[PDB]
């Protein structure tokens, strides 16, 4: 991510959003709402996979800063995995 | 009141946005940030799929096949202060 | 034969090739850059390729368009205005404390012109750049017969958007 | 972040020294960790 | 046309471009640096960027302001004073034993001026520097018609605080 | 104005800048080095620093003082004495077998002098060095109008103790 | 792979084809069809 107009909604907000998406929610009433939720991955416009689970995440802390203290650039490393083994006919549809 | 140490003063001219502070009931330590700091978090999901099956009651079978959530890890840091 | 030479001379004389003193440059913050400017070198983008080895042969494929730069060598008056302008422009890119500003504040536009006959101009290129730095200045004792000079070098921001800038830059 | 635990530390012994024998520069490598598994709503507050 | 040339000449005559012998330098402890000085070369900061590759295009983002350096080429008298001053200044940075002193002791200030008409001066830049080194001296046998010369090179301490120094340096 | 020029001429004429032929060198083992010597270049120590990156700025800190070297270009007579002296001095540093001697045996002292008016001298520097090597010698056939020459280059032992040597060297 | 005339047939279809060849078919009735299918490899024209 690199900021051009508003650093908070571009660089300093996306990191918090990812950090929230990776975590569970243990105060929910139902059992299924406590598990970390799953996301939909769409690489460009041509590869789309559903029910993707986020496993790892990382980012640096020596990025350039704005006069107000928000990042002007950052980089996040992610590892993602599927939730089931795919059949030969199903995996072709993903492309 | 804790005891101060490090580069806490402003005589050097660097913004407080470029410093770290560690505070407890006894000491307060201030330092800079070097070139190799990062923040990491991780979660555990469970490798081998399975066989002798596939399936065309039905819903429960698939739920077992789906990856399971096992546990997590609190965030960790690696900070080269200076 | 000489007939071919005569025909070539006839065709060559009619068409007027451009000479080397027809350039003109306008900068946003100098209002007088044309008089002070002496040299300028610029290239906008360059295609970069990758070589793929197949058996006993090679095939290339373009990948990128690398950014460019602009540098100029300006003369200066007594009680220098150009040096002060460059200093002020350089200062905005990064605050002395160690913080950086948003792109809209420090960017500027440079325009390169071509001179037609009878004092008419056309636009060659437009680029958005940030001041980068100035190389080095000497100020020797024996330079009795020479004027002051120093180079100013800029760098383009992004290849996606060369000329067009945000609303903040346009409206001030 | 509150309630962090320090689990490793290191520093150099070939740093410049003062005439009285004190360091003029050094560097410390630290490894830190939280003390609980954060919830989705709690971790956003840290930012 | 010639009318345009005449107008440009009229414009050019009125404005006086600065010549190369208008520099002036003062060093803290020399007291006579201006007479001995021959050349300088200073650049204060330079802005550094990172190139980020996105697909088939590139975008840059400034990161730093790197420090600079000052060098000068002084003539010397019989029974050298400038040379002894340089050795004394160098010796204070690091003690012969192998221990270093606090920054307040060895730092020094250099001012570079601009000479207006009728002998009036204005400040161009001010920097805090430490003596670093002097490269090489030759003292050849056959240099019958040349004066002695040697270069002195300094390095800027910190970009955060270029000119202002601690109270200890100011009050002695 | 011309009055400033007259004052500058008056002040400049009085002070006599040192010329390039006033050097003098004494070596421990030549007893005639002054006549044979032609060139010499020397630097004693140089401060080395480290750049530390903090955010968007840079701060330096001195760390070391690197050693120096001395090299000289001497003429030689028929039945060379200088070449034999350099060969003998070089041989002591390492025995032909492959063993090294203790430092006291092969070290030597070199002194650089400055020439005052009326044939008086002062000491510029004193260094303790070991012979290192000589670069290369040509001995061409057509050099009918040139004398023989070869360079001798030394290296300083330790920055802690530049001039003072052990008792064995002093008393022989 | 590198495209010269039609990118979909040359570069973007080959990857999907390979991803199809690697995976099994678990909705099949017989047992032999449930294991991923085996392939014939020919390196140039001389190793089969």
């Amino acid at each position: 991510f690199i900021a051009l107009n508003n650093p908070f909604i571009e660089v300093s907000g996306a990191i918090a959003a990812l950090t929230a998406m990776i975590s569970p929610e243990l105060k929910a009433a139902n059992v299924g709402g406590q598990i970390p939720e799953r996301v939909t991955l769409n690489i460009g416009r041509r590869i789309n996979i559903t029910d993707v689970a986020i496993q790892d995440l990382s980012f640096d802390l020596d990025a350039p800063r704005d006069s107000n203290g928000y990042f002007l650039k950052n980089t996040v490393n992610l590892q993602l995995t599927g939730s089931s083994i795919y059949n030969s006919s199903d995996i072709v549809r993903a492309f | 009141a804790p005891i101060a140490y490090g580069v806490y003063s402003q005589a050097d001219g660097v913004s407080p946005y470029l410093k770290v502070t560690l505070t407890n009931s006894q000491y307060q330590v201030t330092g800079y940030i070097s070139q190799g700091a990062a923040m990491n978090m991780a979660q555990n999901w469970e490798s081998m799929g399975s066989v002798s099956g596939a399936l065309g009651t039905t819903s429960v079978a698939r739920w077992n096949s789906l990856m399971v959530w096992e546990g997590g890890t609190p965030p960790t840091f690696t900070l080269p202060v200076t | 034969e000489r007939e071919v030479g005569k025909l070539t001379s006839i065709i060559m004389n009619k068409m007027l090739f451009a000479q080397g003193w027809q350039f003109s440059v306008e900068v946003d913050g100098l209002e007088g850059a044309d008089f002070f400017a002496k040299d300028i070198t610029y290239h906008d983008y360059s295609i970069e390729y990758e070589t793929i080895k197949i058996g006993g042969g090679n095939i290339l494929q373009p990948t990128e368009r690398s950014p460019g730069q602009i540098t100029m060598m300006v003369r200066d008056t007594v009680d220098g205005l150009v040096l002060d302008w460059f200093k002020t422009a350089k200062s905005r890119v990064i605050n002395p404390d160690g913080t950086g500003n948003i792109p809209s504040q420090y960017l500027l536009n440079v325009r390169i012109y071509r001179l037609l006959s009878s004092g008419l101009t056309k636009l060659e290129n437009e680029m958005t750049v940030f001041p980068v730095t100035t190389g080095d200045v000497t100020y020797a004792r024996d330079q009795v017969t020479e004027f002051k000079s120093f180079p100013m070098t800029f760098a383009l921001h992004s290849t996606f958007n060369q000329s067009s800038s945000s609303l903040a830059s346009l409206l001030g």
